[PDB]
C-alpha cells in the first residue's frame, strides 16, 4: 500500500494532544443547543468582576467581619487605617477575590487591577481618608506624609461614598505594591450617629490583564470525599 | 522580575480552561484472590477528584463531548495481550453483573475490542444530557410530589447528568488470575460554559452535595494585624 | 419620585431606573418549541405579571442575611400561586426591588445578588453516613414567601465564598447612598420550560455586609421590603385538582 | 514512506465504527435489486399505523376479548367504563401496539399521539360516551363531571361509530397522560337488540414523533432455543 | 421530566435501526481434550440469537450487504501469534471436514489468513441471495410436488437465505493444545426492508420456524381492573 | 482504511532527523520576540 514510516512518538499517549476520536455513538443527535443567558467564554471577564477583598484577614476576625475594612473615630490623625498588598494570586485578602482563586488556577499574570473603596457610614458622616499605593520594590510608608509624596488619592466619603484606585501594573510569576489606607482626617460626626463605621475594599482586573500556563490550583485538597 | 508585556488572551478561555484530559477515575478489574470479578462496571462522573469538581463548579450549566481514553495495565506495569472489551452503557441502558453476562452482547452498547499491549483506546462521547447543558448545580427536587422526607436526599441532584458507564472486563472464559488497573483520562470538547459561580472555599465533605463542615474555614489567611505586610 | 403601575399594583420608587440586567438578558417569551407549538402554552397579562410585595424583614443589628427562591416564592401568592401550582410546565422572568426604610443616621450595606441554582448546603458537624445532617431540610431548601434566615453568610450557604458572590447578577445597598436595589433575572434554565415546584431557577439572596448600626434612639430595625414582578411568565398544561 | 504516527484507538473493535471492510468476493455481482412493493425506511412511518390497544389487560381476560373495551347497559350513568395510561413504551395497554412495541426498542421518544375509538354495537345502538384525557402530572378524574371539565370528546356513537382523540404529548424518557372513558349516557338500545357492546381501541404517534438512543429490547428473552 | 423538544428523525430509520455490529456467533475451534478438531465451520445465520431475529423479522424483505468482523481469542483471554484461517464458503461450495481437508485450499473460497495479535480481521460479504431480498417469512416449500408428508418440515424454510459459512481453523500441523473462541460480529449495510410485520410477541420455541407453545402470553402485563391505573 | 506499508526505517531514531512532534502544551503562547541587538546568524560572520 502506501508507504509509511511510524516515526517517534507513535502508540503514545499525551493528554493534551487534541487528537480526533471516533464517536461510541454515531449518528446520535445532542440535544439541541438553546440559548441560555450568561455565557462566559474567558477567565478574564471572570477577573474583572469586582469581588470584595477579605482585608481584614487577622486573627479572631471571623465569617463576613473579615470583609470589612473598620473605620472609627481615632484619638490621633495620620493614622495608618488598613493596608494590603497588590497580589491577587498569594496568600492574603486578594484569596476573597475572584482575580484571586483564578490566578491560582495559573502560573504567570500581568495587568492592571483596580480596587474599589465603599464607605459605609451614615449620611451624616464625613472625613477624608488617604488611599496611597506604594508601587512594587518600595516598603510601604510609615507616615500618612510619605504617603501623600507618592500616588495617593485623597477621598472624602462625605461627599461620594466610591472611590476606585486603578493599579498600574502587577505582573507575578510563578516585590509586590501596596495599598494603605490613612485618616486623612477625624471621622466626623453629628450627634446621634455611630462614630465607628467600615469601609469595604472591591478588588478586579482591568482588560489588560492577562493569564498563562494554566496549572492545578493548590486552594482545594482532595482526601477522603 | 517584572513583565511589562501581556500575555496570551486564548490560554484564559472556558474552552483552553477546560483542555488538557485528565484522570477522572481509576478503576481496577479485579480478577484475582478474594475478587474472581472478571469485570468493573464504572459510572462516568466527571467530579470524581475535587480538583476537577472545584474546576466545573465554577460555572452552572456546561455543554460538552468527552473524548475517553483507557490507560489499562497489570500491577508491574506490564501490559501483555491480554484482550478486554471497553463497553459504553448508555444513560438508561442496563449495566452488566457478572463477567459473562448477557449485557455484555448487547448491540446498542457501544463496546471497544483492544489489548493491554494496544495503545490506549479512545472515545468520543457526545452531549448525553436531556437538558440543552449539563447542570452541576439544580435547586430543585428530580422527584415529583411534596419533599418533606426527613432525610432530604435527592435534593440537588441533577438526574440529566447522567453520561452513563464504562463497563470493562477481559474477554476470558475464566478467572485469568492478573488483576488489571485502568486509568480512565477524559477531554471536555467544544465546552461551554454559563452563569459563572464562585469557586467552592469550603472543603468537599461528600460527594453530590456541597455539603460543608461546620467549622468554616476563611478564604484569606490570616494577618497579625490589619496593618501588617 | 415616580409610580409605577402594574396591572392593580402601584409601587412607589424613584425615577432613573438604576436596574442590574442579568447578564445583559432582557426576559423574552421562549420562541415556539415543538412541544409549545401544539399547546400554546399560556402567557398571562398584568392579572399576573404584577407587583407583588412580600413581608417585610426587619434588617437588625445581628441579621446575617436573607435568602428567597424565586419559583418558589411566589407558589403561594396570589394567581401567579395559582398558576404555578395548576401548571406541568413553568417559565418566567422577574424584576426584583429590594427597598430599605432607614433614616440617615442608620448605617450599614446589603448585598443583593440573584443566585442562579442557588442550591443551599447542609452543614454538618462531621461527615456521618448518609444522615439527616447531609441535605438541608425542605424549610431552607425552599423558605417560601417568608424567605429564609442565612445560617453562615460567609459561606453563603453554600460552601462558596460571599465575597464572590458579585460573580452573580448584583446590586448594593449601601444606606448613606441609596437604599434600592432593582435585578432583572431572565429565565435561566437547561430547559426551555421547567416545574415551579420542584426547581428553583434561582435565589435572590439580601445579606448584610456591613452590619446595621445606628445609635440610641433611632428604630432598631430598617425594614426591607421585597417587591417582586414576574416578566414574561408562561404555563403549560393546565391541571383541574 | 510518508511519515505516519499511530494514534490512541489503533487495533480497536469498536462494534459501530462504520468502517470500510474489503469484500470477499469482489467482482461478484449481486442479484440486481427489482421493486418490491411495501418498502419502509423509517420505523416511524410504523409508529404512525393505528394498532390495537390491550385496554382490557385484566385478570382472567384471555385472548381476543383483551382488546375489547367492554360497554354495557348501565344501572348508573357517568360510571368510568375504562381507563388507560397514554403511555407507548411502559408495560400495560400499549404493549400490542406497534408505536409500544417500537418504544421499547428506543431510549427517549416524544410527540403526539392519536387514539381512535371504534364503537361495535348494533346500527340500532345509541349513546354517548365522555373521551377524557387528562394530562401528565394529574391523577385520572373520579367523576363524569371533573372530567367534562379538562379535556374530552363528548362522543355520540349513535351517529358516528369512530372518533379520534389526538394526545398533544408524552416524552416519556429512560408522570404520563390518562385517558378514560366515561358513560355520558345510558347505552340505549330498541327492543331485540344486545344491550352490550364493545369499543375498540387503536392507538398511533403523530408526524411529530420521534425515537432516540436505540436500545435492546426486553420484550424477548434468549433461553434454550 | 418532559422533553418538549423533537428528537432527530434519523435515529428511526431502518439504516439506523439495523445498523451497529452485533454477536452473531459464537464458535469455538476446538483443539484439545477429546476434540481435537483443529477446525470449525460456522453457518451464517444472522438469526442466531432471539433479540437480532425479532428485529430481523419485522421486515418481510431485507436487502444487504454483511461487514463480519472476528474477535478470537484462547480460554485466558490470550492472543498468541497462531495463524488462523478464516476460509468463506461460499453458498453452494463443500465445506472441510478435517483440519487438513482439500476444501481448505479452494481458491474459489475467500480465505482470511491472520493471527491472534493481529487486530480482528474484518470483510464484507455482499448480498448473496439469488433472489432480490431474503426472506424471513417464506409462506411456501422448497420442493416441488405435493407436500403431505407426516412431519411437515420443510415448510417456511427458504432456500434463498443461505450466505454461506465461515470455517476457521488453526494453520497447525497437528494438535495445538489450545481451544480458540471466535466471536463472529455482523454489520448489516445498506439494509432495506420491505413489508412490515408484527414484532414476534410469543417466546421463539426453535429455530427457522415459527411456532410457539399452547400457552400464550398476553402480548400485554395484567391490571387489576380495567380502570385502574 | 487507506493502504499503507512500512519500509525500513519505522521506529527507528536518528538524531538528526528533522521531524515534527507533537507541543507538549499547545496552545502555549511563548513570549513575543522583541528585537535584541547584535543577532548572529552564520558562524562565518564570527569567522570573519
Amino acid at each position: 500500500g502506501f508507504p509509511t514510516e511510524l516515526k517517534p512518538g507513535t502508540n503514545q499517549f499525551l493528554t493534551t494532544d487534541d487528537g480526533t476520536s471516533p464517536p461510541i455513538l454515531p449518528g446520535f443527535e445532542p440535544t439541541p443547543l438553546i440559548h441560555i443567558p450568561g455565557e462566559f467564554t474567558s477567565l478574564l471577564d471572570l477577573c474583572q468582576v469586582e469581588t470584595i477583598l477579605e482585608v481584614n484577614n487577622t486573627t479572631g476576625t471571623t465569617g463576613v467581619s473579615r470583609l470589612l475594612i473598620p473605620v472609627r473615630a481615632q484619638n490621633n490623625v495620620d493614622q495608618l487605617c488598613a493596608s494590603f498588598q497588590v497580589d491577587p494570586g498569594r496568600n492574603g485578602p486578594w484569596q476573597s477575590t475572584m482575580v484571586g482563586q483564578i490566578c491560582r488556577y495559573y502560573t504567570q499574570w500581568s495587568g492592571s487591577l483596580k480596587v474599589t473603596f465603599m464607605f459605609t457610614g451614615s449620611f451624616m458622616a464625613t472625613g477624608k481618608m488617604l488611599i496611597a499605593y506604594t508601587p512594587p520594590g518600595s516598603a510601604q510608608p510609615t507616615t500618612r506624609e510619605a504617603a501623600m509624596l507618592g500616588t495617593h488619592i485623597v477621598w472624602d466619603f462625605g461627599l461620594q461614598s466610591s472611590v476606585t484606585l486603578v493599579i498600574p501594573w502587577i505582573s507575578n510569576t510563578h516585590a509586590t505594591g501596596i495599598v494603605t489606607i490613612w485618616y486623612q482626617t477625624n471621622f466626623v460626626v453629628p450627634p446621634d450617629t455611630p462614630t465607628e463605621a467600615n469601609i469595604i475594599a472591591l478588588g478586579a482586573a482591568q482588560k489588560n490583564f492577562t493569564l498563562k500556563l494554566c496549572k492545578d490550583t493548590d486552594e482545594i485538597q482532595q482526601t477522603a470525599e | 522580575r517584572c513583565v511589562m508585556n501581556r500575555n496570551g488572551v486564548n490560554e484564559a478561555s472556558v474552552e483552553h480552561f477546560y483542555s488538557r484530559a485528565g484522570l477522572v477515575g481509576v478503576v481496577e478489574v479485579k480478577d484475582s484472590g478474594t475478587s474472581l470479578d472478571g469485570y468493573t462496571v464504572w459510572p462516568i462522573d466527571v467530579m470524581g477528584f475535587v480538583q476537577q469538581r472545584r474546576k466545573l463548579e465554577l460555572s452552572t450549566y456546561m455543554r460538552f463531548d468527552a473524548e475517553f481514553t483507557f490507560v489499562s495495565n497489570l500491577n508491574n506495569s506490564t501490559t501483555p495481550g491480554m484482550l478486554l472489551q471497553y463497553m459504553y452503557v448508555p444513560p438508561g441502558a442496563p449495566k452488566p453483573d457478572s463477567r459473562k453476562s448477557y449485557q455484555w452482547q448487547t448491540a446498542t452498547n457501544p463496546s471497544v475490542f483492544a489489548k493491554l499491549s494496544d495503545p490506549p483506546p479512545q472515545v468520543s462521547v457526545p452531549f448525553m444530557s436531556p437538558a440543552t447543558a449539563y447542570q452541576w448545580f439544580y435547586d430543585g427536587y428530580p422527584t415529583f410530589g411534596e419533599h418533606k422526607q426527613a432525610t432530604n436526599l435527592q435534593y440537588g441532584q441533577c438526574p440529566n447528568n447522567m453520561m452513563g458507564h464504562f463497563a470493562i472486563r477481559t474477554v476470558s472464559e475464566s478467572t485469568t488470575g492478573k488483576n488489571i488497573h485502568v486509568r480512565v483520562y477524559m477531554r471536555i470538547k467544544h465546552v461551554r460554559a454559563w452563569v459563572p459561580r464562585p469557586l467552592r472555599s469550603q472543603a468537599y465533605m461528600v460527594k453530590n452535595y456541597p455539603t460543608y463542615s461546620q467549622t468554616i474555614t476563611n478564604t484569606a489567611t490570616d494577618r497579625a494585624s490589619i496593618t501588617t505586610t | 419620585v415616580a409610580q409605577l403601575t402594574v396591572g392593580n399594583s402601584t409601587i412607589t420608587t424613584q425615577e432613573a431606573a438604576n436596574i442590574v440586567l442579568s447578564y445583559g438578558e432582557w426576559p423574552e417569551y421562549c420562541p415556539s418549541t415543538d412541544a409549545t407549538a401544539v399547546d400554546k402554552p399560556t402567557r398571562p397579562d398584568v392579572s399576573v405579571n404584577r407587583f407583588y410585595t412580600l413581608s417585610t424583614k426587619s434588617w437588625k443589628t445581628e441579621s446575617t442575611g436573607w435568602y428567597w427562591k424565586f419559583p418558589d416564592v411566589l407558589n403561594d401568592t396570589g394567581v401567579f400561586g395559582q398558576n404555578a401550582q395548576f401548571h406541568y410546565l413553568y417559565r418566567s422572568g422577574f424584576c426584583m426591588h429590594v427597598q430599605c426604610n432607614a433614616s440617615k443616621f442608620h448605617q450599614g450595606a446589603l448585598l443583593v445578588a440573584a443566585i442562579p441554582e442557588f442550591v443551599i448546603a447542609a452543614s454538618s458537624p462531621a461527615t456521618k453516613p448518609n444522615s439527616q445532617g447531609l441535605y438541608p431540610d425542605f424549610a431552607h431548601t425552599n423558605p417560601g414567601k417568608d424567605g429564609q434566615e442565612f445560617r453562615d453568610p460567609y459561606v453563603l450557604d453554600a460552601g462558596i465564598p460571599l465575597s464572590q458572590a458579585l460573580i452573580f447578577p448584583h446590586q448594593w445597598i449601601n444606606l448613606r447612598t441609596n437604599n434600592c436595589a432593582t435585578i432583572i433575572m431572565p429565565y435561566i434554565n437547561a430547559l426551555p420550560f421547567d416545574s415551579a415546584l420542584n426547581h428553583s431557577n434561582f435565589g435572590l439572596v439580601v445579606i448584610p455586609i456591613s452590619p446595621l448600626k445606628y445609635c440610641n434612639g433611632a428604630t432598631t430595625e430598617v425594614p426591607i421590603t421585597l417587591t417582586i414582578a414576574p416578566l414574561n411568565s408562561e404555563f403549560s398544561g393546565l391541571r383541574q385538582a
